[PDB]
């Protein structure tokens, strides 16, 4: 006997709904702010590095950290080309706020650096951000590290100033963590306690390819049910690289689910069922006007 | 601390 009734979005919410689903994990990475404009940064098949030649580099230097402390300027000429015109979160991102303000959210784990999760109202201690952010900014000189905000960096890659400490005048790095620098702390510490703590885990939007990242679903107790909602199936067992991987559809599934589609349109779906349409829709036409409205 | 690395 397993946790869900059956390996449906129906028997996700089903469980959702009962006493024993108290606690969600979100892990969720590219596939759920494509959806807002923002490129899948590490794919090469988004168009985003096609014009790199002008910037006369060795690829992969752009975001590793050795080539950046020494040659700043072609990453913050890109970082121009690619800034987003607007900052407005998808219907993913107000489904995990309100998780949140439903007392469901133990933690969103996400691969994003673009900052949408916060603005949809979840907050540090509701995050780690795996691989850092650009909400927030600092001088790489050790005994400085001044920090700043996104208005100042955005202001320094809009008018092509490299932006240098006002202290001290040393390189001010997005706090993204590039190649070659450590992970943070703060996703190995919470991992260690979280996956004590989880009954569910919603997988949205990543195809679990990137390590250590992808790793987290075998965190997971056995009887923890996951849910994907993604484009495509992911998190499978690698019939040639062999254990924790996804089982959707043998005789042996018991717990893991795929719903396959635009999550935006999956989180739609499952809010439908949980009967939060209602309050799902009002809370992003609400934030979406506000956001609009901005002056 | 484990250093990020391609994938
Ligand atoms: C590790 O996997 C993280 C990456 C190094 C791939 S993040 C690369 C981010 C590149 C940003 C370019 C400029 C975009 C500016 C957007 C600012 C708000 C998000
Ligand atoms: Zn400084």
């Amino acid at each position: 006997e397993r946790l869900l009734d059956e390996l449906t979005l129906e028997g996700v919410a089903r469980y959702m709904q009962s006493e024993r689903c108290r606690r969600v994990i979100c892990l969720v990475g590219a596939g759920i702010s494509t959806s807002a404009g923002i490129p899948d940064f590490r794919s090469p098949s988004t168009g985003l590095y096609d014009n790199l030649e002008k910037y006369h580099l060795p690829p992969e230097a752009i975001f590793e950290i050795s080539y950046f402390k020494k040659h700043p300027e072609p990453f913050f000429a890109l970082a121009k080309e690619l800034y987003p015109g607007q900052f407005k979160p998808t219907i993913c991102h107000y489904f995990m706020r309100l998780l949140k303000d439903k007392g469901l959210l133990l933690r969103c784990y996400t691969q994003n650096i673009d900052t949408l999760e916060r603005i949809a109202g979840l907050e540090q201690e509701d995050l780690v951000e795996a691989h850092g952010t650009f909400y927030t900014s600092h001088c790489v000189s050790a005994s400085c590290r001044h920090e700043y905000p996104l208005s100042w960096m955005k202001e320094k890659i809009f008018s092509e100033v490299t932006p240098k400490c006002e202290d001290c005048q040393s390189l001010v790095k997005p706090d993204i963590v590039f190649f070659g620098e450590s992970l943070p702390a703060r996703f190995f510490s919470c991992m260690q306690s979280d996956f004590l703590k989880v009954d569910l885990l919603l997988v949205m939007g990543t195809s679990l390819q990137v390590q250590p990242f992808a790793s987290l679903i075998s965190k997971a107790p056995l009887s923890t049910p996951r849910l994907l909602i993604n484009k495509e199936k992911a998190g499978q067992s690698d019939p040639f690289l062999g254990g924790g991987g996804m089982d959707f559809d043998s005789k042996k599934a018991y717990r893991d689910v795929a719903w396959l589609g635009e999550c935006d349109q999956g989180c739609l779906a499952l809010a439908e069922l949980l009967g939060w349409k209602k309050e799902l829709e009002d809370l992003v036409r609400r934030e979406h006007a506000s956001i609009d409205a901005q002056s | 601390l484990p250093k990020k690395y391609g994938g």
